[PDB]
């Protein structure tokens, strides 16, 4: 059996077994999204 | 137009004030704040 899969650039629907938990905004917090993991200080968007 | 005027606000003379509008600088204040850095994200400003 040979898995094939790609990483950390689009949408995904397959994930390991995690607890999610709120989300916090205006402060400093080590952050996990889908995988991609690091530090920062999370804000609304305007983005689309 | 060599001297200062007293009666300007300003403490330049008019040539002065010739030559520092002729020239543009990217900012002036060399003062930053984080609060305005994280709040004008759309602008992707260079200095931020």
């Amino acid at each position: 059996v040979v898995l094939s899969f790609e990483l950390l650039n689009a949408p995904a629907t397959v994930c390991g077994p995690k607890l999610s938990t709120d989300l916090i905004k205006n402060q400093c917090v080590n952050f996990n999204f889908n995988g991609l993991t690091g530090t920062g200080v999370l804000t609304p968007s305007s983005k689309r | 137009q060599i001297l200062p005027d007293p009666l300007k606000p300003t403490k330049r003379s008019f040539i002065e004030d010739l030559l520092f509008n002729k020239v543009t600088l990217a900012d002036a204040g060399f003062m930053k704040q984080y609060g305005e850095c994280l709040g004008d994200i759309n602008a992707r400003d260079l200095i931020c």
